[PDB]
């Protein structure tokens, strides 16, 4: 996901992990991990200049 | 993002030099002595609804016209590949940040005076390198070209696809409910002005639809009884606030999509536009879209003035050549009124009154401009307003075809 832009969530930072599922996912082999492995990087964060 | 553009400079109306003076170069409304992103600076802050004009800028279009003439003398890099100077003034830097008196160290060569020189961004390689900061030049040059090609009124583009309005654009459109057209034009100008944008973008397509919708309402084909996608433009009585048309959303019926894709070029064929804000706003808004995306296709030469016949990247007469229509506001208003009574928004008695009101209103516009022309003869040295003849106020042009297109466009 390097190069994309994402929001901050300064009020409580734990939201950051929830806001963008898929980014920096461990290569472990679990049901959720296997699903998240299919996410497309271009659809993280903002979309326009 | 679009990495190349073309253009054309203004035409001297028989005069031997571009029609501006140093004071005009000194009193631009934007940042000091820079023409870029300045076409709305004179009204960024506003009060009331009265049009803004002054002694040496006596028409709503006067400032933009002057800017176009001004740029015609200094755009040599996109023609000759080099920066030049005219009357001891040139750019500060190759980025063309602003104009300044020539320094006495390495004076650039003196510009040779000419008119209607074709322009190509590829003649000036540094633009590509500094695209991120020279982007607004793209928009302004395109605007200048779109005006230079016409002897009577700026040219702009219309189009409507066969698919319904995509959902993404609708999400953007709801941000622009109840805002007048002039403000919308200012917003549209700023968007394509600052940073480079991709031709494929939600914002771009949004403005494209805005241009189409406004034209549909202009003919009266779109109204509160027949919306595009719930959207349409609302009008005030021409007797007062004749220009405060705003955007509205409605739950009523929607016009069905056209049978095939529609597109054409548009122009005002009467001098009225030079002192009528809505024409300027509509033209600029459409031109802004064409600026970022480039010209979809060449324009038909048949109805254009002489110097515009056969411009390299602009005009043609081949197969893939979109025709250009032109109209007169007065018959247009009559057609719009006729649509309103046919759709039942008004009674015939009102329709007769509306035509009388508008014709009287238009008469003042003509009377103002014609009196203003003699006050600023073109031979003086600067052209605050474009010359014309009295008969030009009576030309009907292709107005009948124009309303026919809208009816074929929104159906």
């Amino acid at each position: 996901t390097s190069g994309r832009m994402i929001r901050a969530f300064e009020g409580r930072p734990e939201l950051l992990a929830l806001a963008y599922p898929g980014r920096a996912v461990l290569p472990t082999q679990t049901k959720n991990a296997q699903f998240l492995s299919t996410a497309i990087a271009d659809r993280i964060g903002r979309l326009d200049r | 993002a679009q990495r190349q553009f073309f253009g054309l400079t203004y035409n001297f109306y028989g005069q031997p030099a571009p029609l501006f003076d140093l004071n005009d170069l000194q009193e631009l409304a934007g940042c000091y002595a820079r023409p870029w992103t300045s076409r709305f600076s004179h009204l960024a802050i506003s009060t009331g609804s009265l049009p803004v004009w002054s002694a040496r800028y006596p028409s709503v279009a006067s400032r933009n016209i002057i800017v176009n003439t001004l740029l015609g003398a200094h755009l040599n890099p996109f023609a000759g590949g080099q920066v030049t100077s005219h009357q001891g003034i040139t750019w500060r830097d190759p980025v063309l940040s602003s104009l300044a008196p020539v320094p006495a160290i390495q004076p650039p060569p003196v510009w040779a005076v000419a008119e209607n020189v074709p322009l190509d961004s590829n003649n000036y390689p540094t633009y590509v390198l500094n695209l991120s900061s020279m982007w607004p030049i793209n928009q302004d040059v395109h605007i200048m070209t779109m005006w230079a090609l016409s002897d009577q009124g700026p040219i702009y583009h219309l189009e409507v696809p066969v698919d319904p309005m995509p959902a993404a654009t609708t999400a953007a459109l709801m941000a622009y409910i109840g805002v007048p057209i002039a403000h919308l034009a200012q917003t549209a100008y700023r968007f394509a002005g600052q940073l480079p944008q991709s031709p494929d973008s939600t914002m771009v397509s949004t403005i494209r639809w805005l241009s189409a919708i406004w034209f549909g309402s202009l003919t009266g084909r779109l109204n509160r009884s027949r919306t595009c996608n719930g959207f349409y433009f609302e009008f005030a009585k021409p007797a007062l606030n004749p220009d405060q048309a705003v955007l509205k959303w409605n739950d009523g019926a929607r016009a069905a999509p056209p049978a095939a894709a529609q597109s054409s070029y548009m122009r005002c064929i009467s001098p009225h536009w030079q002192h009528q804000i809505v024409e300027v706003a509509g033209a600029l808004m459409s031109q802004s879209v064409t600026a970022v995306t480039g010209l979809p296709a060449l324009i038909d030469e048949a109805t254009l003035p002489a110097w515009s016949q056969g411009v390299a990247n602009l005009t043609g007469n081949g197969q893939g050549v979109v025709p250009c229509l032109d109209y007169n506001p007065v018959p247009m208003a009559a057609a719009r009124h006729l649509q309103w009574r046919q759709d039942g928004l008004i009674t015939a008695a009102q329709e007769a009154q509306l035509n009388n009101d508008y014709t009287a209103y238009a008469l003042t516009i003509e009377r103002h401009l014609t009196a203003m022309l003699v006050a600023n003869p073109i031979a003086a040295g600067r052209m605050p307003i474009q010359p014309f003849n009295a008969a030009d106020f009576g030309q009907a042009g292709q107005t009948a075809a124009a309303v026919a297109l809208a009816q074929a466009m929104f159906v």
